[PDB]
RNA sequence: UAAGGCUAAAUACCGGCACGAGACCGAUAGUCAACAAGUACCGUAAGGGAAAGUUGAAAAGAACUUUGAAGAGAGAGUUCA
RNA sequence: UACCCACCCGACCCGUCUUGAAACACGGACCAAGGAGUCUAACACGUGCGCGAGUCGGGGGCUCGCACGAAAGCCGCCGUG
RNA sequence: GCGAAAGACUAAUCGAACCAUCUAGUAGCUGGUUCCCUCCGAAGUUUCCCUCAGGAUAGCUGGCGCUCUCGCACACGCAGU
RNA sequence: GGUGGAGCCGCCGCAGGUGCAGAUCUUGGUGGUAGUAGCAAAUAUUCAAACGAGAACUUUGAAGGCCGAAGUGGAGAAGGG
RNA sequence: AGCCUCUGGCAUGUUGGAACAAUGUAGGUAAGGGAAGUCGGCAAGCCGGAUCCGUAACUUCGGGAUAAGGAUUGGCUCUAA
RNA sequence: CAUGAAUGGAUGAACGAGAUUCCCACUGUCCCUACCUACUAUCCAGCGAAACCACAGCCAAGGGAACGGGCUUGGCGGAAU
RNA sequence: GAUUGUUCACCCACUAAUAGGGAACGUGAGCUGGGUUUAGACCGUCGUGAGACAGGUUAGUUUUACCCUACUGAUGAUGUG
RNA sequence: CGGCCGGAGAGGCGGCCGCCCCCUCGCCCGUCACGCACGCCGUUCGUGGGGAACCUGGCGCUAAACCAUUCGUAGACGACC
């Protein structure tokens, strides 16, 4: 399908999208704009440092509550997470993008993750049961990434 | 309405940011006012808390109960190992406050001293002042600091010391000195600083800034004790035991037409790592490190000539927590700020001192160096076995 | 001319069978119900009672290659789309 | 004129009941679709049109299976009223 | 109905159950009442009312007109004087 | 201009279930709150292996533990299906 | 009864990891004073089993009564019955 | 003010999770608080609600529906938490 | 401190003095719930009665903060290459 | 172009001495010339402005910060030693 924002060159740029994956979007998208821009093996690091907790997501938009911590002063704020789930679902979708390169004839260590978005998905239900015989919504929060490497160099 | 019954309010709001401290070593806020008559000296020095001890010793007050009777008055011990200087820093008069002139740090620096210029050292190269250091032999060794004493003896009114401890003689396991500028009170700015200009890279020993029984101030950071309870910070009532929704707080914030609540009123926040300057404290003793001639001058630490036995300051197992102290000390009535270990300042009294308690010329009869660590019931190793005598592990 | 009786036709029909029509509504409208609706479901029970129409013209409904445990993708293909 | 930005002056949040609402009066998180002076009968006056000391209109009747019609046309019925 | 009695209990309901209907019960009382432009523009007073949160009638308002007048060298009439 | 894929409007007349910001309006949808409150009643888990893409949570072994026969044990009634 | 264990049964009762801040909720302990606390001794703690002694006013002569108030209590080796 | 005789008067052993008062004993109820423990809260991985919401959120005084967040005049205002 | 639900009052005792008041008659998402002021009851008076009584008396659920602000602490912030 | 001064309140400016090369310039007069763009506007400078990115030569340069780890003199986390 169409994303937003399509390649500068289209010769050179492969792509990956996922839709409807269990993952917590307020989450996903603090870490996908962390990770936006860089270099796919610099990233593919920070990826599984953000897993073994030695390297933060900083919390920007999606701050409320979040915790401060000291590996978010490299970014240059204050709060900042280790989302763990959030990294294992675009760490696959950075890898499958890494095979559609390959499939395509490309240099697999001069791919920029230049694009990549999260966007909300339908939400699924289930209920919690509370004081006095009330039933609150006990929903999810899914999301559709989707991603653009480019080869920059 | 009004208050029932009246009461005082719970801690004075002459404190009442009371924060974490920003700094460490207790900084000086005020120097004494430079009398331009009597000779040049420093006002400040830099000791550590080590711990605390029994005194004995005679009293003279007359018309007192206890004139030319025994008492005994708890002391603590700063061990303070002779600061050296390191560079001189000069202050001009403005209308906008008291700018700074000039710093001149000397040829050498020291190892411990660069320690505090950089926060990770291990990593680094250690490059600081190593140019600064080049500027102290050749022709630019006349012209940046030969014309700058010119310059700070023209226009310069007052005059610091920059000084650094030596962490290499204490027992603790910090290495970073710790720097700090003693204003010197001598008179004549050009014999206040052909005095300075002398000793660069050189010793201070205690003897020289502070004189016995002088009433000194002791300027560090209050012991640390992290979040705490309105209860606890502010010495406030605990409410009865009914309360549904806790008995450590303030029943009563405010009232309802000052739609916010006060300044003044009591909160749960930090408490203790405040900085304080405790005034009016008095030197019992300034002591000697055990050095050599021979081997062990341990004597000359706690053997008053009333007593004459060999005691170091150092009880059995040393100063619990902290170590044992091994160089000069100064031997202060009371307690001190600050937990064991802390940098402490010690400042020379900005009051001129001429009442009674005070100007009382001091007489030690014994020093206390039984065991901290625990009850200890007998001084010295060599009366332990004097007591029980030969143990089984022989 | 009472105290006994019978009777087709014009007359009435929001149930039923079978039709026809409309200056009617057009999927929150029109019957509760354009669909497995008096169904699902609630209540012990009397009763209560929903939501929910549209791929394309034809399924021609994506073979195959590839990444992935798999969901999902990248190419390819089908199509006027 | 409408998009963004800048400035000087002006400028209190709408609906409502109320002598008086920016009100420490109440309704109002936001957005879509739905949503409230209707029909019938009976008077009254005004106005338009036909005829005019008359004038109808209904129910009937005479003419169709309506396509348009369950219309239109016609009847000493038209005056029984 | 049942109550060693509290108006207790009678399927989360009791100074009088639940279900459907009569039923769109009644409301002098709250709430709402949907496009523009143009012209005119009030009342909170009168008497009567089981009247005092409402009506009835007076006023005040608008719309519709009409009868004339004569600025068409050629005016009577009225008035918060 | 664009996307969209089958119908639509101008004028003269006629007919309406005809114009929404609001009614603690109805139905549906979605935010801010917020990645927050929270996942705290009955003392307790640990090691190794197996299986597996994947193991704090399965399974086996070992160790520590609790329920302690008015049981967290062994069988039934009503109810469930 | 409570407390520990065999037989049998579980895996901390919808999660885990890192820390020991304030408030909490549950438990504990306090020098000297002892109800000055508060509306009130609210809660908590004093007492607590047994054997040996001992027992008031009052009385419906049954009671009060475990009134009150004191002592003793282990382990071991015997003895007597 | 305004007791009183089966609308029962007067008494009263035993009994009372009934209402008071005093004393002994006891005690963190208090002078005056302190520390210790468990579960929290706290941070993290995982999972994730709700009430509420015109717009919103620093003050003094003034006026004003006679106690403002907004208006007048002053005071002042520095991101994200 | 004694009494009192009390404000208020009165006394004991100490002291330098036991001045008087405001802050929504400061202060219930701070407490307590003794008093008022529901439903249970008890007496007195009143009422034929249901019941009434600033006439007494005993028993009677005291919710929610995670939002903005203030405040207290805690990171930070633009500038200074 | 070199040297010596003087100035510190947030100095930021001057001042005063040697040598090289070059020029002859303020006032009156003669003597001619210089796109005379044909009546027209932001002309004339402090301007080698301030800031942001890039093409030549000479001299110098040669890091620290934060994380990770560790420590507790510090702690809810951050932060701090
Ligand atoms: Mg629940
Ligand atoms: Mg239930
Ligand atoms: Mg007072
Ligand atoms: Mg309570
Ligand atoms: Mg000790
Ligand atoms: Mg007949
Ligand atoms: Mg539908
Ligand atoms: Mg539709
Ligand atoms: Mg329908
Ligand atoms: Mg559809
Ligand atoms: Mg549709
Ligand atoms: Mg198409
Ligand atoms: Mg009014
Ligand atoms: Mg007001
Ligand atoms: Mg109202
Ligand atoms: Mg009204
Ligand atoms: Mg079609
Ligand atoms: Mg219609
Ligand atoms: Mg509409
Ligand atoms: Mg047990
Ligand atoms: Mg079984
Ligand atoms: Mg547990
Ligand atoms: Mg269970
Ligand atoms: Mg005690
Ligand atoms: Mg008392
Ligand atoms: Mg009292
Ligand atoms: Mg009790
Ligand atoms: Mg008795
Ligand atoms: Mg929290
Ligand atoms: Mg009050
Ligand atoms: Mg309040
Ligand atoms: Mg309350
Ligand atoms: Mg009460
Ligand atoms: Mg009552
Ligand atoms: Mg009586
Ligand atoms: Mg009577």
């Amino acid at each position: 399908v169409r994303y937003s924002l399509d390649p500068e060159n289209p010769t050179k740029s492969c792509k990956s999208r996922g839709s409807n994956l269990r993952v917590h979007f307020k989450n996903t998208r603090e870490t996908a704009q962390a990770i936006k821009g860089m270099h796919i093996r610099k990233a593919t690091k920070y990826l599984k440092d953000v897993t073994l907790q030695k390297q933060c997501v900083p919390f920007r938009r999606y701050n409320g509550g979040v915790g401060r911590c000291a590996q978010a002063k490299q970014w240059g704020w204050t709060q900042g997470r280790w989302p763990k789930k959030s990294a294992e679902f675009l760490l696959h979708m950075l890898k499958n993008a890494e095979s559609n390169a390959e499939l395509k004839g490309l240099d697999v260590d001069s791919l920029v993750i230049e694009h990549i978005q999260v966007n909300k998905a339908p939400k699924m239900r289930r209920r919690t049961y509370r004081a006095h015989g009330r039933i609150n919504p006990y929903m999810s929060s899914p999301c559709h990434i989707e991603m653009i490497l480019t080869e920059k160099e | 309405s009004h208050r029932k019954f009246s009461a005082p309010r719970h801690g004075s709001l002459g404190f009442l940011p009371r924060k974490r401290s920003s700094r460490h070593r207790g900084k000086v806020k005020s120097f004494p006012k430079d009398d331009s008559s009597k000779p040049v000296h420093l006002t400040a020095f830099l000791g550590y808390k080590a711990g605390m001890t029994h005194i004995v010793r005679e009293v003279d007050r007359p018309g007192s109960k206890v004139n030319k009777k025994e008492v005994v008055e708890a002391v603590t011990i700063v061990e303070t190992p002779p600061m050296i200087v390191v560079g001189i820093v000069g202050y001009v008069e403005t209308p906008r406050g008291l700018r700074t002139f000039k710093t001149i740090f000397a040829e050498h620096i020291s190892d411990e001293c660069k320690r505090r210029f950089y926060k990770n050292w291990h990593k680094s190269k250690k490059k600081a002042f190593t140019k600064y250091c080049k500027k102290w032999q050749d022709a630019a060794g006349a012209a940046a600091l030969a014309a700058d004493f010119s310059s700070m003896k023209a226009y310069c009114q007052v005059i610091r010391v920059i000084a650094h401890t030596q962490m290499r003689l204490l027992p603790l396991r910090q290495k970073k000195a710790h720097l700090m500028e003693i204003q010197v009170n001598g008179g004549t700015v050009a014999e206040k600083l052909d005095w300075a200009r002398e000793r660069l890279e050189q010793q201070v020993p205690v003897n020289q800034v502070f004189g016995q029984d002088e009433m000194i101030d002791v300027i560090g950071v209050t012991k640390g004790k992290g979040y705490k309870g309105v209860t606890s910070r502010w010495h406030t009532k605990k409410l009865p035991r009914k309360t549904h929704r806790g008995l450590r707080k303030v029943a009563c914030i405010g009232a309802w037409h000052p739609a916010r609540v006060a300044f003044s009123v009591a909160r749960a926040g930090q408490k203790g790592y405040h900085h304080r300057t405790e005034i009016n404290k008095k030197i019992y003793k300034i002591g000697q490190g055990y050095l050599i001639k021979d081997g062990k001058l341990i004597k000359n630490n706690a053997s008053t000539d009333y007593d004459l036995s060999d005691k170091s300051i150092n009880p059995l197992g040393g100063f619990v927590h902290y170590g044992e102290v091994t160089n000069d000390f100064v031997m202060l009535k009371g307690c001190v700020v600050g937990t064991k270990k802390r940098v402490l300042t010690l400042r020379k009294s900005l009051l001129v001192q001429t009442k009674r308690r005070a100007l009382e010329k001091i007489d030690l009869k014994f020093i206390d160096t039984t065991s901290k660590f625990g009850h200890g019931r007998f001084q010295t190793v060599e009366e332990k076995k004097a007591f029980m005598g030969p143990l089984k592990k022989d």
